[PDB]
């Protein structure tokens, strides 16, 4: 019981990816980006939900309640923002290209003394990607500064013990600067009783005209209360409470 | 944006929604980088682990469902995700 989006077209998959790609836990995907990137021009749920005027304000938010033992999967709110989810206030950025939830990145600065996206760039807020993705020639340098170790095949490993000492990386958005600590940007894995620490950055080139793009995944979003606003076409961040 | 970089195996933002009347619950990944909704279908081509543990949509059991049938098949990075379009009422959350 919550809301009922009528006349929604969707997809029934008769053949879909394995458990190795989509986990047993998730049955499907519910995209929340603009119609322009919608497969076969199918009007997205939220849009329909907008047309049917089912919510007070055409916006929604994600709170990664990742604090104790809350509900896994974060907390999405359709309709508005909620004070309880943040500390202080939200700061917004205008959406630059109405396809992905794309905006403008000012610059990424690494504690050491390195600066990437030096003259600003494009970045899309993506709750579906985990890694922070960026231009390979650009991120190759970051991987370096944080002292990550490139392996063959692609993973830039980081000694599990050395994590605490890695340089905090700070992205500058809307003139404001959001922080990321190694604990936050260093993805860890555990298998058969052993953990593996590795970098959370991805060196991957997005072929234009959509790319070049920096994809801001959950390594960033899990840290800040994020609001996606369709009425005004902006994205706001606030320290997640 | 390549599907390789997509979580989906450990996505952090998911929740339950419903399709049909009565609503059929499905846990999906709330994904701000895509714009389509899709769930498994009862008419799965193969009886694999995916068709076993996942929840699948059954339109036979839905008073609101409206046929469409436009078949689709995009090569979701690694493989191909295929099925067909269908119309119905979505509920958030489900239960």
């Amino acid at each position: 019981g919550g809301v009922k989006v009528e006349r929604q077209v969707f997809g029934e998959a008769t053949k879909q990816p394995g458990i190795t790609f989509i986990a047993a836990k998730f049955d499907g995907i519910l995209g929340m980006a603009y119609p322009r990137i919608s497969v076969n021009n199918v009007l997205p749920v939220f849009d329909n939900l907008m047309q049917q005027k089912l919510v007070d304000q055409n916006i929604f938010s994600f709170y990664l309640s990742r604090d104790p033992d809350a509900q896994p999967g974060g907390e999405l709110m359709l309709g508005g923002t909620d004070s309880k989810y943040y500390k202080g206030s939200l700061s917004y950025l205008n959406v630059t290209r109405k396809a992905y939830w794309q905006v403008h990145l000012d610059q990424v600065e690494v504690a050491s003394g390195l600066t990437l996206c030096k003259e600003g760039c494009e970045a899309i807020v993506d709750t579906g990607t985990s890694l922070m993705v960026g231009p390979v020639d650009e991120v190759r340098e970051l991987q370096k500064a944080i002292g990550a170790v490139p392996l063959i095949q692609g993973e830039y490993m980081i000694p599990c013990e050395k994590v605490s000492t890695l340089p905090a990386i700070t992205l500058k958005l809307g003139g404001k600067g959001y922080k990321l600590s190694p604990e936050d940007y260093t993805l860890k894995v555990s298998q058969a009783g052993k953990t593996l620490c590795l970098s959370g950055f991805m060196g991957m080139d997005i072929p234009p005209p959509s790319g070049p793009l920096w994809i801001l995944g959950d390594v960033f979003i899990g840290r800040y209360y994020t609001v996606f606003d369709r009425d005004n076409n902006r994205v706001g961040f606030a320290e997640a409470a | 944006i390549p599907e390789v970089l997509k979580n989906y195996m450990d996505a952090q933002y998911y929740g339950e929604i419903g399709i049909g009347t009565p609503p059929q619950c499905f846990t999906v990944v709330f994904d701000t980088g895509s714009s389509n909704l899709w769930v498994p279908s009862i008419h799965c081509k193969l009886l694999d682990i995916a068709c076993w543990i996942h929840h699948k949509y059954n339109s036979d059991k839905s008073s609101t469902y409206v046929k469409n049938g436009t078949s689709f098949d995009i090569h979701y990075g690694s493989g191909s995700l295929s099925g067909y379009l269908s119309q119905d009422t979505v509920s958030v959350p489900c239960q």
